[PDB]
């Protein structure tokens, strides 16, 4: 398949992912071609936060879907 | 939009970091080049809001008290963007190689917003 991701107001890339896939190995990718640390990404596909447990099939992930990503740089 | 820079820096902590480590030097002269509105934002990113206490950023707070603004080193990667930990006003800051890497990384950091 092929997702794209949009990262906060700016730019948006392209990934090749499988729905087996977990959120860890998209997030992984997405430091492959931005350098962001998984650790400091979250993942929101209309609404709800993405877990790094789940995969992209759970979430009923289509093809060309545009997932956003969001900095997380601030806890408690 | 009123920060003596200075006051701030004389009521900062450090660990592992020293006041004259190299890092140190690039974050204060990177904050003092930005906007009011972008102190404003660090302040925000650092501590959850941007108020200035009127004693001065000596009676800083924190959760259950005073809690001086404190930088701390993070070690582990010099590719990572910097983190907050507003609880324990404190800002993660990675060992960067120059100072428009951390200046660049810090303003990327302050002016992600909304969330
Ligand atoms: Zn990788
Ligand atoms: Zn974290
Ligand atoms: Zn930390
Ligand atoms: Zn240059
Ligand atoms: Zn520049």
């Amino acid at each position: 398949m092929q997702i794209f991701v949009k990262t906060l107001t700016g730019k948006t890339i392209t990934l090749e992912v499988e729905p087996s896939d977990t959120i860890e190995n998209v997030k992984a990718k997405i430091q492959d071609k931005e350098g962001i640390p998984p650790d400091q990404q979250r993942l929101i596909f209309a609404g709800k936060q993405l877990e790094d447990g789940r995969t992209l099939s759970d979430y009923n992930i289509q093809k060309e879907s545009t997932l956003h990503l969001v900095l997380r740089l601030r806890g408690c | 939009p009123t920060i003596d820079i200075d006051d701030l820096k004389s009521n900062t902590e450090y660990h592992k970091y020293q006041s004259n480590s190299i890092q140190i030097q690039w974050f204060w002269r990177a904050l003092r080049s930005f906007d009011q509105a972008d102190r404003a934002k660090f302040l925000q990113f650092v501590t959850g809001t941007s108020k200035v206490p009127l004693q001065g950023f000596a009676a800083l707070e924190g959760m259950n008290g005073i809690q001086k603004f404190q930088i701390h080193r993070d070690d582990r990667s010099t590719d990572r963007l910097p983190s907050a930990h507003t609880c324990f006003n404190q800002l993660d800051l990675p060992a960067y190689e120059s100072f428009e890497k951390l200046r660049h990384m810090l303003l990327l950091a302050i002016q992600e917003n909304s969330e």
